[PDB]
RNA sequence: AGCGUGUGCCUACCCUACGCCGGCAGGCGCGGGUAACCCGUUGAACCCCAUUCGUGAUGGGGAUCGGGGAUUGCAAUUAUUCCCCAUGAACGAGGAAUUCCCAGUAAGUGCGGGUCAUAAGCUUGCGUUGAUUAAGUCCCUGCCC
RNA sequence: GGGCACCACCAGGAGUGGAGCCUGCGGCUUAAUUUGACUCAACACGGGAAACCUCACCCGGCCCGGACACGGACAGGAUUGACAGAUUGAUA
């Protein structure tokens, strides 16, 4: 026997293609004009995560990627 | 002094009793206590197969078989002088162990 | 083939401090045997290997369902490189005990 | 616990055949003509046939000094 | 008239427990329920009550599609409309109280009916 | 995720559990004595195993 | 009775004595066996001795269906298998044609192994009961000189 | 023109071909009802007793387990995984 190709489906399933960000680490800290530092972004209460590793700022949680640790 | 017996396990009967007449001869020309050799059962294992690697012809069969033999030897001594006797027994294709009651 | 960076050092360590290799191939087997208690998947040992055959550091055999993996001397530079291995280093292998 | 003597004379059987097989494969070349298997409680001794040993132990015996590693990896039993 | 299962009615089954229902089922459903029921199924419950809770007061509740064809009709499934997949195609089918205790299989069938025709060549 | 989907499939019993020691097929397979060979490795084998044909 | 199997590299899955519960399929405990050691003195079936039936598609036969219960599995519906009540089909020895077989044989009757989580109307072996006919030919079929 | 054979006959026994059912092979149906084999020397044969796997057939959906070499891009980030809601047969 010889393979029929039958080659019809949905037109494409496009794979995900991650988002270019430039400069990510600038938004997690604010900078006032004395030399301040301010973390803006929530450090997750996990063991590893505790210190660089900041959560997600969603609009009705926050999440660590790390982890999946969820917070309302 | 101790109860000490010896199992003999082989494929081939020739190598099986010469190595047991080996041991019963050393044991004895040690002025020892020797019972046996008492031959157990013999074990047929069998296989039984089809030739073609296929399907088709003539349905023939081939028939595999694999036998064992078994000798028990009992010594009442110490365990040096068995160990003694016993280094000379080994022998290629047969099983000895040796175990105290 | 994507793997975490100390599941290759351990592999190359043990493979530099033997001189060879053995595996299964069993791509579904959860770890190999030799690499207990560092995590390692036999897919990923059989992936480094094949990795390291394709440049000609490692020579391979196969026997009835296993695979057999033995250094060579470009692979000795190789792994004695990438370790960053003092030349004093030799495996197992080549020393005459 | 142990094994029955119908499975432990066929796993013998089965190791030798195995190992047999891994020799063809890797001393074609040398001439390779069998393999003798001396099994003794201190160790088990492995004798290999071949026309020339000179190809089988290599160089101050490397190629030898190799195959005793990876028989020793392949079936388990204690360096 | 009114319905009832072993003699007991629809609204007494709802407040029954799993383990007063394993009694009144039969010996393969008991079995299947003292077994116990996986994640898959728990979600598809959970999918079906959701459907039927937002469904309008004198309308039918939206088709919920799966592919469970073992699944046991429990008394909380009456009135739900489940797609059923044979295969091929997702069957829809109504749960009514008569089901109780069936599988989902055994309402999507499997198969085409044969009609046979005129027999070939190689018949003798 | 995938890491759960990929081979989750339980495959302690059955053909999918089994499979011969040297060609890995899962057809005509011996379990006696724990050979787990096929019919027809074990039909090259079986000298070297040490089954002899006396009848 | 006899031949055999039994706790397995991956590999999860062994053979079961005894006590109690259930009417049965089964369920609980608690032991032995890696085996001439335990299952096991393998209390097998046909066979034998009594009882009921009485030439009636009958108490022969057991297909097809209904309702229940239990085990294997992740999952039993298109019924895995098993058990219990109920239902009770064709079939009264088989046309033309055609197969196998010469003594512990043919046939009857059970029991092991393979497949096997669940598992035999198949196959491969083993016993038990045990014959009628023949010690010839080239007529049919076929193959050689 | 001779010789031989119970995969030939003769003298027989048990039969099969008839019934119900179980299993293989054709047909006919099907989305698919995967496939090999057709006189002895195919048809309870492929050790083929398939709920899943087996699986090779149909419907739908993930994955790369595409070595190595060259080029590009890249620590101002090549790439990896993922919580919730939507989505899905599905906690892909
Ligand atoms: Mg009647
Ligand atoms: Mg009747
Ligand atoms: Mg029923
Ligand atoms: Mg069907
Ligand atoms: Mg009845
Ligand atoms: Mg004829
Ligand atoms: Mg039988
Ligand atoms: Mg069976
Ligand atoms: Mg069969
Ligand atoms: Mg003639
Ligand atoms: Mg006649
Ligand atoms: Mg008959
Ligand atoms: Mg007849
Ligand atoms: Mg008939
Ligand atoms: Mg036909
Ligand atoms: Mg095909
Ligand atoms: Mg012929
Ligand atoms: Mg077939
Ligand atoms: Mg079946
Ligand atoms: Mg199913
Ligand atoms: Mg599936
Ligand atoms: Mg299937
Ligand atoms: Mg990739
Ligand atoms: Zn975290
Ligand atoms: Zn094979």
């Amino acid at each position: 026997k010889k393979r029929k190709k039958k080659s019809c489906t949905t037109p494409k399933k496009n794979k995900h293609k991650r988002k270019k960000v430039k400069l990510a680490v600038l938004k997690y800290y604010k900078v006032d004009e004395n030399g301040k530092i301010s973390r803006l972004r929530r450090e997750c209460p996990s063991d590893e995560c505790g210190a660089g590793v900041f959560m997600a700022s969603h609009f009705d949680r926050h999440y660590c990627g790390k982890c999946c640790l969820t917070y309302c | 002094i101790h109860r000490i017996r010896i199992t003999l396990t082989s494929r081939n009967v020739k190598s099986l009793e010469k190595v047991c007449a080996d041991l019963i001869r050393g044991a004895k020309e040690k002025n020892l206590k020797v019972k046996g050799p008492v031959r157990m059962p013999t074990k047929t294992l069998r296989i039984t197969t089809r030739k073609t690697p296929c399907g088709e012809g003539s349905k023939t069969w081939d028939r595999f078989q694999m036998r064992i033999h078994k000798r028990l030897i009992d010594l009442h001594s110490p365990s040096e002088i068995v160990k003694q006797i016993t280094s000379i027994s080994i022998e290629p294709g047969v099983e000895v162990e040796v175990t105290i009651a | 083939m994507l793997m975490p960076k100390k599941n290759r050092i351990a592999i190359y360590e043990l493979l530099f401090k033997e001189g060879v290799m053995v595996a299964k191939k069993d791509v579904h087997m959860p770890k190999h045997p030799e690499l207990a208690d560092k995590n390692v998947p036999n897919l990923h040992v059989m992936k480094a290997m094949q990795s390291l055959k394709s440049r000609g550091y490692v020579k391979e055999q196969f026997a009835w369902r296993h695979f057999y993996w033995y250094l060579t001397n470009e692979g000795i530079q190789y792994l004695r490189d990438y370790l960053h291995l003092p030349p004093e280093i030799v495996p197992a292998t080549l020393r005459r005990s | 616990v142990q094994i029955s003597k119908k499975r432990k004379f066929v796993a013998d059987g089965i190791f030798k055949a195995e190992l047999n097989e891994f020799l063809t494969r890797e001393l074609a070349e040398d001439g390779y003509s069998g393999v003798e298997v001396r099994v003794t409680p201190t160790r088990t001794e492995i004798i290999i046939l071949a026309t020339r040993t000179q190809n089988v132990l290599g160089e101050k015996g490397r190629r030898i000094r190799e195959l005793t590693a990876v028989v020793q990896k392949r079936f388990g039993f204690p360096e | 008239r009114k319905f009832t299962y072993r003699g007991v009615d629809l609204d007494q089954l709802l407040d029954m427990s799993y383990e007063q229902l394993m009694q009144l089922y039969s010996a393969r459903q008991r079995r299947r329920l003292n077994r116990g029921l996986r994640r898959k199924q728990h979600s598809l419950l959970k999918r079906l009550r959701k459907a039927k809770k937002e469904a309008p007061p004198m309308e039918k509740p939206e088709v919920v599609k799966t592919h469970l064809r073992d699944m046991i009709i429990l008394p909380e499934m009456v009135g739900s409309m489940v797609g059923v997949y044979n295969g091929k195609t997702f069957n829809q089918v109504e749960i009514k109280p008569e089901m109780i205790g069936h599988y989902l299989g055994e309402f999507s069938i499997t198969y085409k009916p044969v009609k046979h025709g005129r027999p070939g060549i190689g018949a003798t | 995720g995938h890491q759960q989907l990929y081979w989750s499939h339980p495959r302690k019993f059955g053909q999918g559990s089994r499979s011969c020691r040297v060609c890995s097929n899962r057809h005509g397979l011996i379990r006696k004595y724990g050979l787990n060979m096929c019919r027809q490795c074990f039909r090259q084998y079986a000298k070297d195993i040490g089954f002899i044909k006396l009848d």
